[PDB]
């Protein structure tokens, strides 16, 4: 029981940072999409003319 | 005489003790449902704490 409890440590899954990092990343998507957002933007700005 | 003797020896070998046994016995009863509570309500409240 004890090593199994130590390997786990290592290998093992747990919930709280898990979902943590899926805010972390959707923050980083979103956060790429609004660039994208702004690449639209520039070429628009070009296209005026 | 003599059985009488023998038979103290034998209860000698195997006790109740009723008063040992039945307040280890409440000890024992506190410890469980303890435990019992320290599983349902940690998890508990964990589970929807992290889950949100």
């Amino acid at each position: 029981k004890q090593l199994y409890k130590q390997q786990q440590s290592v290998s093992g899954v747990n919930l709280d940072e898990e979902y943590g990092n899926l805010q972390r990343y959707q923050q980083y998507y979103l956060a790429n999409a609004q660039v994208l957002q702004t690449a639209n933007a520039l070429f628009d700005a070009l296209l005026n003319i | 005489d003599r059985a009488l003797g023998q038979k103290l020896q034998m209860s000698n070998l195997v006790d109740v003790d009723w008063n040992s046994v039945i307040s280890s016995y409440v000890m024992q009863q506190a410890a469980l449902q303890a435990s019992y509570k320290t599983f349902t309500d940690m998890q508990g409240m964990s589970l929807f704490q992290l889950n949100r």
